[PDB]
């Protein structure tokens, strides 16, 4: 019948998507246990505490660099959106072999005696090796681990 | 050594711009025409306790009181805080440290053991007000010039946010610190407490807090808070 | 077992079996050691993906991950991995 | 037998401050059109536009007497931005009667009328939906904006109010108008 | 007095009316995307109902 009904409703759609938040300043020092100039061994493995600054993951992940990268309960391109209120950091010299039991629920010559990742985990492990420059002509025994 | 506010330590809740609006909010609060305790330190250092938030204000001239001491057991076990002015910089250090039973600094004193972290960054009436929430340590402060003859003034002024801390301790008891000549080791100030209230604020045409109302100061108050009004 | 329930996240849910949220059915568990440990090494499932799964949908590819920038094509290089891990099934293992 | 070099790391999150996680990006703000925003935490959906407000220098955002956040300052440029809705309203249809004829005109409330096209989706309307965005018959009233009918200079009784003042008829062949109404 | 009650009363009303999207009638949240980003979608319709 004849007059003027309200069919419907219009509204404008947003077209972008922007972000804005504030610079980025305190980083986290990674170059402490990255760039070290001595390590220690095995079963006196340093421990860093970190907290309280912000921490680029993406360098670390991406750095051409390193022979073993695993982690489980997070991945690479998660690491850069969740946080935690402290992050603790371990770092050691091994040899070639001894390094596959660095996992939840492993058993060797170190892994059941010396470092074991709990039951379950989340953070991850980067490594390469050290030939390079630390093991010195005339033989190494600078660096003691466990029988 | 008692003395009332009559209009004192109110602070900006949250920051939030608002212009000629009247506000009603509810948080903890120094509520109005209460007994503050008064410490003239002539011949002054207990240990009071830090129930849920404290009032601070002090009428110096010449820069004696420096900072204070939170924590709980103040045993070198548990964690604790510190504040100090060292005439250039505000250092603010969470350890455990090494503390005398009547501990000051001369005109020298610090610790460091085992600890997470640190910061760095008569006219002459500073406010201060701490408060302990959910895992964070907040701090609100003024000056403002004065000429009484001792004690507190009437007027109305609002308390600006200073610096939030994402500390993380429980915080029991604290006290404060002097700056005096002789090192005598041997082993002019107010305090408030805050509780649950409800005020009424009024915000003018730039955002500035420019008068409150106690909501359960009187009968004549309740009937401001519920006709959201400073008129009747 | 916990991510074969509706809207779950993972490993399991998100890149190999994905439920959807609406589900009408039972899903049935009973632990069978006595005839799946030996290690045994042909129980594969995968690690990356470029996003997830949809509900009820396969994936079957042993096209390798790239990850960084470098488009590694074939090689497992730097940065650039293969998706298939399988898991390790004895006696020595605990219930879990 | 070859040393290594070892990193290993984990979290925690016991309940406390996360005082360490990564960088959040930023893009570069866009101004008087109608987006997506994330200024520190604050999401909406609005309108960006240089402001005259002066806020105190510890203020991130503003707000009005029901509540409503209606300005925000940018986090990198410490300047203060107004907030403003993208445009709705009410789409209404004027129809003489299914009995008599079949050609129907259209209001769009509160528009100006050139965004008429866009806030609508046109371009992914049916031709014959397309019509009644563009055209010869457009007409701009305080009631909305009107398409589809013809703004004579007469002035007749109301058949179809409208608003402010105007109504809309079938009479003229037959046509639809749109008429400033007469009292008497 | 009649006519300027007529005003007050329909700004009263609208002002409430606005006042009450900041409430969580039990829910964790009044902002709809603070419950769509802190949980999984099989528990956030139960805060969003
Ligand atoms: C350890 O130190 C080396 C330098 O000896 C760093 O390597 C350089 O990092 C910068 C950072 O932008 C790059 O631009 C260079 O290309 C890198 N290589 C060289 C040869 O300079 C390395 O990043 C450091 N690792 C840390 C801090 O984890
Ligand atoms: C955040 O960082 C940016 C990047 O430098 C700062 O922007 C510059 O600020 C200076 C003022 O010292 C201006 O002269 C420049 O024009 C700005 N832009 C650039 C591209 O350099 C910005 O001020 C910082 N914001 C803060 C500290 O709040
Ligand atoms: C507060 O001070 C007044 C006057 O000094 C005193 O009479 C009163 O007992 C004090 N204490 C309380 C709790 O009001
Ligand atoms: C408020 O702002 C105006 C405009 O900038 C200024 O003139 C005035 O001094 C300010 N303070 C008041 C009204 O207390
Ligand atoms: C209008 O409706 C009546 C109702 O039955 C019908 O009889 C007639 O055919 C219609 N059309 C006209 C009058 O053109
Ligand atoms: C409507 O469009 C005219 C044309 O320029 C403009 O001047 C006027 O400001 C607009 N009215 C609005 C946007 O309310
Ligand atoms: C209606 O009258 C106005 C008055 O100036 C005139 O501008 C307009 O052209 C007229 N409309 C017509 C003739 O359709």
């Amino acid at each position: 019948e004849k007059g003027i009904y309200q069919t419907s409703n219009f509204r404008v759609q947003p077209t972008e998507s922007i972000v804005r938040f504030p610079n980025i300043t305190n980083l986290c020092p990674f170059g402490e246990v990255f760039n070290a100039t001595r390590f220690a061994s095995v079963y006196a493995w340093n421990r860093k505490r970190i907290s309280n600054c912000v921490a680029d993951y993406s360098v670390l992940y991406n750095s051409a660099s390193f022979s073993t990268f695993k982690c489980y309960g997070v991945s690479p391109t998660k690491l850069n959106d969740l946080c935690f209120t402290n992050v603790y950091a371990d770092s050691f010299v091994i040899r070639g072999d001894e390094v596959r039991q660095i996992a939840p629920g492993q058993t060797g010559k170190i892994a059941d005696y010396n470092y074991k990742l709990p039951d379950d985990f989340t953070g991850c492990v980067i490594a390469w090796n050290s030939n390079n420059l630390d093991s010195k002509v005339g033989g190494n025994y600078n660096y003691l681990y466990r029988l | 050594a008692y003395t009332n506010s009559f209009t004192r330590g109110v602070y900006y809740p949250d920051k939030v711009f608002r212009s000629s609006v009247l506000h009603s909010t509810q948080d903890l609060f120094l509520p109005f025409f209460s007994n503050v305790t008064w410490f003239h330190a002539i011949h002054d250092n207990p240990v009071l306790p830090f129930n849920d938030g404290v009032y601070f204000a002090s009428t110096e001239k010449s820069n004696i009181i420096r900072g204070w001491i939170f924590g709980t057991t103040l045993d070198s076990k548990t964690q604790s805080l510190l504040i100090v002015n060292n005439a250039t910089n505000v250092v603010i250090k969470v350890c455990e440290f090494q503390f005398c039973n009547d501990p000051f600094l001369g005109v020298v004193y610090s610790s460091a053991n085992n600890c997470t972290f640190e910061y760095v960054s008569f006219k002459n009436l500073r406010e201060f007000v701490f408060k302990n929430i959910d895992g964070y340590f907040k701090i609100y402060s003024k000056h403002t010039p004065i000429n009484l003859v001792r004690d507190l003034p009437q007027g109305f002024s609002a308390l600006e946010p200073l610096v939030d801390l994402p500390i993380g301790i429980n915080i029991t008891r604290f006290q404060t610190l002097l700056a005096l000549h002789r090192s005598y080791l041997t082993p002019a100030y107010y305090v408030g407490y805050l509780q649950p209230r409800t005020f009424l604020l009024k915000y003018n045409e730039n955002g500035t807090i420019t008068d409150a109302v106690d909501c359960a100061l009187d009968p004549l108050s309740e009937t401001k808070c519920t006709l959201k009004s400073f008129t009747v | 077992v916990r991510q074969i329930a509706p809207g779950q996240t993972g490993k399991i849910a998100d890149y190999n079996y994905k439920l959807p949220d609406d589900f009408t059915g039972c899903v049935i568990a009973w632990n069978s050691n006595n005839l799946d440990s030996k290690g045994n090494y042909n129980y594969l499932y995968r690690l990356f993906r470029k996003s997830n799964l949809k509900p009820f949908e396969r994936d079957i590819s042993t096209e390798i991950y790239q990850a960084g920038s470098t488009p590694c094509n074939g090689v497992e290089g730097f940065n650039c991995y293969f998706p298939l891990q399988s898991y390790g099934f004895q006696p020595t293992n605990g219930v879990g | 037998y070859q040393p290594y070099r070892v990193v290993v790391l984990s979290f925690e999150l016991l309940h406390a401050p996360a005082t360490v996680c990564g960088p959040k990006k930023s893009t570069n703000l866009v101004k008087n059109k109608c987006v997506n925003f994330n200024f520190n935490g604050l999401t909406g959906t609005g309108v960006l536009t240089e402001s005259n407000k002066k806020f105190l220098p510890f203020q991130q955002f503003g707000r009005d007497i029901a509540d409503t956040t209606d300005a925000v300052r940018d986090p990198q440029t410490l300047e203060i931005l107004d907030i403003t809705p993208c445009s709705f309203g009410g789409v209404s249809v004027i129809t003489p009667g299914t009995n008599t004829s079949n050609q129907v005109a259209v209001l769009y409330q509160d528009v100006n009328c050139t965004e008429v096209p866009v806030a609508i989706h046109a371009d992914q309307l049916t031709p014959t939906w397309r019509v009644y965005s563009t055209g010869s018959n457009v007409f701009q009233t305080r009631a909305g904006c009107l398409i589809g009918a013809e703004h004579v200079n007469n002035s007749y009784e109301c058949d179809i109010p409208i608003g402010a003042g105007i109504c809309a008829s079938y009479q003229t062949s037959q046509s639809i108008i749109a008429y400033t109404m007469s009292l008497g | 007095g009649k006519l300027q009650d007529v005003v007050n009363q329909n700004a009263q009303a609208l002002n409430t009316l606005v006042k009450q999207l900041s409430s969580n009638f039990g829910a964790i949240s009044s902002v709809l995307n603070d419950i769509l980003s802190r949980l999984d979608p099989p528990e956030a319709e139960v805060q969003i109902d």
